[PDB]
């Protein structure tokens, strides 16, 4: 993969007279933690729909993990986990089998990191998925994604409707999950978060990158 | 000052009317212009000198099989003969008033508006009066009209009004039931379930009084309008009882509502399981655990129909088998119809969101479509060829060997299958072109029955009857077997299914 | 005292959601309300509005129950969700001229004021709005009505640090004109320059409370 997970050059999307994105750059390096800011309406979470190959770009060049992100879309996304903006669970299904579902499907989970997971998150496994509160809806996707096998995270606003504490225990999790050379993208509007974990911010303002660098 | 818990009815009632403007008017016509323009104009035409209507009479109440899908006939006059094909019009309005109810009233309150609508100046139950108020309007609009298109025609005038009351009455019984089903559970799918239950119920007990002495058609809301009897002397007060269950139950429907949160049902939940089982690992055990309920209710309802229905075929097998090739082609549109529903899981499965945190996987297009479409094209045939067998078994027990004739009504419900996959071919279709067009394979189905039920009794030419699926499957017995017509029927829906997976491969998931 | 719970108690299943509260908003000031992700914050604010029908205790709010006189006390309350849910056909100004229609009243002059100062474009359908933009079609909705009581359980959710710059000065203004607040943050930073006088729930119940 050319030690580059992602590698973005001159995007471009418009979604008919919108032009969402109008020259896009990127680059993340194998190991670090890097963080993605810019205002509303920037194209924070269209990037991350291009990278997943659930939405197709007009122009410039993408190169996720070495491949192509719209053609190689399933073998590359053994490598991959992610948490959407907008957590959406099945009704019917309990917390702790989404966590197993989701997990299945992605390269893989880990049981010994699960049970640690579950333990100090305070998720209660044994519970119908309508019944959780923005918060506890969280943690599934949490949960879901820190346990598993994955050398690179794709985390959108993962800290949405977590307390001073559970938003406290995950930067730990993604403290020591950078230890074991895993990659992380994290794009989030808390500038408090992002002083403590993340170097090499990137800032994007109309599609455009306006500012690159170490912080 | 002056706030009650009806405030906003109106403004949630015009709210509802704008949003189905292009279906209302559409099924309202459907259901009250065609009884003067086809069912009556065409008994001057099929049944002129009164000495044969006579005929036609003794020919129905001398067979119980006839009389069980549409009822018995009591005189030879114009009006009575003409309209006893149009019995079956009280059931597709209950259809309607149930699926508009549970529309507007628990599938909004499922997807959260409940909590932005009351959060404003709207009280408790104006919810629930808007939507009692669209389909109760709605039930009286078709009968008037109906009424109104049959009062200018030359049959009696008084039976043309008891039909026309009648048919409301049909369809504001269904209403509260409606009603007091969405009342029941969180889920919108088991509401409806739960409230088609009951139709299924009153239609199958209305079947067995009809085809035998008569005392159990007393015993349902349908049976209840075939007794005002218009044009053989019409029974003015049995309408009383249709106003009385109406009346009772809307008022449980709304102590039923007086009790319950936004959200919730009338249980409480449970606590599941803390870890998936080796099933719950796949797309294919996604799909399947979500449709396990659907499947053995289907299942369960179409295999009673089909004891049902075999039961009364004999009480001259020229008679036997236009009866089963009958009564296997309504079989066909209900399993048509849950197969639509089943490929409609997949359009719902995108629009919450759910997509694409499943395609953010090591899942390709096409294993989470064919997860959906494969759950849609067996669930149907299995319970198509279950309701086959138990018919099948009925018809051969009464009538001395099962051998002999369980092979003939088996391959009767197994002809019906080409005809059934088009519609999730056409749902497939749809959702990889214009997935927001989904939902108008409902009517297309629709526009498909009417074609059916209403084509070579208008007089249409027999190339635009060619333009539906349940015209052109085979008659199995005898001869007239071609098995051609199937052949062209399964090569259509494969080319409709690869044009919608070739389609949903190019597109965006957005 | 527009908000006097004395005793709150709530049960779903067997979960006891809540387990004796004693809330107490007053006259004209910006309260927190703040605790774990148990404690029963966005029930509680459900109870108020007469949405979930509390098991035991007393609350009176605006003087009157909430359960059998809800209509009567909505026209001064305004309620910003924590999940906000629009409806997709319409548009941003045709949502927010819905809303005012249901509410009976609304003050053009600041919706005009609000509009051109959040970056709300209202020409759109409420479908293409990137979350961010979501969150302004209930604030300015909320915040431009004519409630003297505004109950908001996350309204700074999605919304970049200029734009929640622009509703604590928005709050700030609000409280100017005699306007009552009940906030729900998870965000400590808003809730020190916002609000004074926050209270605490941890499972249920009120474990502190008084002024900053
Ligand atoms: C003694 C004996 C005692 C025991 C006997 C027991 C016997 C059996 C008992 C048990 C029986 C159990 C059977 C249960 C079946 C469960 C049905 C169910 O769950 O609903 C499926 C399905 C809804 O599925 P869903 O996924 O939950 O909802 C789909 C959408 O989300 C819904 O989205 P929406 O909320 O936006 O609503 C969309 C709606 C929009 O709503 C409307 O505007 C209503 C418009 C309705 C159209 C009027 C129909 C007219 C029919 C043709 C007219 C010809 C003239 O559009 C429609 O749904 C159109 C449906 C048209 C279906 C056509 C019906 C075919 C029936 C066969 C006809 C044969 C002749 O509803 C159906 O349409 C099926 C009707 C089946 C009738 C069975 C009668 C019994
Ligand atoms: C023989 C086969 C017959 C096939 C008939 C097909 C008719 C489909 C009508 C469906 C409908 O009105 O609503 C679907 C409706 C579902 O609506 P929905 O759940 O609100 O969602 C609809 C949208 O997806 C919700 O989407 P939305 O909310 O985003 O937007 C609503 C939508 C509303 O749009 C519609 O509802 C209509 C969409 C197009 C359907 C008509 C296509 C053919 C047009 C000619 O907005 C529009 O007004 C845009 C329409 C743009 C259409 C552009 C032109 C397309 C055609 C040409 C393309 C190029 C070639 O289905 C129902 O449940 C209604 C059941 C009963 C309705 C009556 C259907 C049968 C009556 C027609 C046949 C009668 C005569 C048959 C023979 C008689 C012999 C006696
Ligand atoms: N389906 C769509 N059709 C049209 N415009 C769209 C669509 N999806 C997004 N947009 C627009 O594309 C732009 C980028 O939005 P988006 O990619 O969501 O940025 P964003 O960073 O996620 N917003 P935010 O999450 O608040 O920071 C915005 O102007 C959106 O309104
Ligand atoms: N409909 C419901 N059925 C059963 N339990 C519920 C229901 N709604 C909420 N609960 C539970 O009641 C408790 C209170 O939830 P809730 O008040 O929504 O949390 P909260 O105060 O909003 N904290 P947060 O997650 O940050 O929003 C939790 O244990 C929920 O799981
Ligand atoms: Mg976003
Ligand atoms: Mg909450």
């Amino acid at each position: 993969n050319h030690q580059v997970p992602i590698e973005i050059r001159g995007l471009t999307k418009h979604f008919g007279s919108v032009r969402a994105l109008d020259g896009l750059d990127l680059t993340v390096r194998e190991g670090e933690v890097h963080g993605f800011l810019g205002p509303n309406g920037a194209g924070k979470s269209t990037t991350l729909r291009i990278l997943l190959g659930l939405v197709k770009a007009d122009g410039g060049s993408v190169r996720l993990l070495g491949g192509d992100p719209w053609t190689d879309a399933v073998d590359l996304h053994r490598h991959i986990a992610y948490v959407p903006g907008d957590v959406t669970l099945w009704p019917s299904l309990t917390g702790g089998e989404t966590i197993d579902l989701l997990a299945r499907m992605r390269g893989g989970i880990d049981n010994a990191r699960r049970a640690e997971l579950i333990e100090r998150f305070g998720l209660d496994p044994t519970k119908k998925a309508r019944t959780y509160s923005k918060g506890n809806r969280q943690k599934v996707s949490l949960i879901s994604a820190l346990s598993s096998h994955a050398t690179l995270l794709l985390l959108d606003e993962p800290s949405s409707g977590l307390d001073p504490l559970m938003e406290n225990v995950f930067q730990q999790c993604i403290g020591e999950a950078r230890q074991r050379g895993v990659t992380v993208l994290l794009s989030s509007h808390i500038l408090a978060e992002t002083e403590a974990l993340c170097e090499k911010v990137t800032i994007i303002r109309a599609g455009k990158t306006v500012e690159s660098g170490s912080l | 000052h002056r706030g009650s818990g009806f405030t906003g009815t109106l403004g949630l009632l015009r709210l509802y009317l704008r949003r189905d403007r292009v279906s209302l008017p559409l099924w309202v016509l459907l259901l009250s212009v065609p009884l003067a323009t086809v069912y009556i104009a065409s008994v001057e035409t099929v049944y002129p000198d009164r000495s044969a209507r006579a005929a036609a009479a003794a020919a129905i109440m001398a067979s119980p099989a006839q009389r069980a899908l549409y009822g018995p006939v009591y005189n030879d006059s114009l009006g009575a003969v003409g309209i006893w094909k149009a019995g079956m019009f009280h059931t597709l309005i209950a259809v309607a008033v149930i699926l508009t109810v549970i529309r507007h009233t628990r599938a909004d309150e499922e997807s959260g508006r409940a909590e932005l609508i009351d959060s404003t100046v709207v009280g408790r139950y104006a919810n629930l009066t808007g939507a009692l108020l669209l389909s109760f309007g709605a039930s009286i609009a078709t009968g008037a009209i109906g009424a109104l298109g049959l009062l200018a025609t030359d049959v009696a005038p008084a039976g043309s009004v008891a039909f026309g009351v009648a048919l409301a009455a049909s369809g504001m019984v269904f209403t509260a039931v409606a009603a007091v089903a969405a009342q029941l559970s969180p889920s919108a799918r088991f509401t409806r379930a739960v409230a088609f239950a009951v139709l299924g119920t009153a239609f199958a007990l209305r079947a067995i009084g009809d085809a035998g002495s008569g005392t159990l058609s007393w015993c349902s809301p349908l049976g209840w309008s075939l007794q005002v009897r218009p044009y053989a002397g019409e029974r003015w007060w049995v309408l009383l009882l249709s106003l009385a269950t109406a009346a009772v139950l809307t008022v449980l429907a709304y102590r039923l509502r007086a009790g319950r949160d936004v959200g919730a049902g009338l249980i409480a939940e449970r606590p599941g399981a803390g870890t998936a089982g080796p099933m719950l690992s796949e797309p294919f055990g996604l799909a399947w655990r979500l449709n396990r309920g659907s499947l053995l209710l289907w299942t369960v309802g179409l295999c009673l129909y089909g004891l049902v229905m075999g039961s009364v075929v004999h009480g001259t097998g020229a008679l036997e088998q236009a009866f089963l090739a009958l009564a296997f082609t309504m079989i066909g549109m209900v399993a048509a119809a849950f197969a639509v529903s089943l490929t409609l899981r997949l359009h719902q499965e995108e629009t919450g969101l759910r997509a694409e945190t499943l395609l953010a996987g090591a899942v390709s297009r096409t294993h989470w479509l064919a997860s959906h479409l494969a759950m849609a094209l067996a669930g149907s045939a299995v319970a198509t060829l279950i309701s086959g067998v138990a018919a099948g078994l009925a018809y051969g027990m009464t009538v001395g060997d099962v051998g002999g004739k369980l092979p003939t009504v088996v391959g009767t419900a197994a002809v019906q299958l080409p005809a059934v996959w088009l519609l999730s071919a056409v749902t497939v279709g749809l959702f990889g072109l214009a997935p927001r067009f989904t939902p108008v394979a409902w009517g297309v189905l629709v526009g498909f029955i009417a074609l059916y039920l209403l084509g070579s009794l208008a007089g249409f030419p027999q190339m635009l009857l060619n333009l539906e699926p349940f015209a052109h499957i085979p008659r199995v017995g005898g001869g007239d077997f071609t098995a051609v017509p199937l052949l062209w029927l399964l090569a259509i829906d494969a080319a409709l299914i690869t044009l919608g997976a070739m389609a949903f491969r190019r597109r965006d998931v957005r």
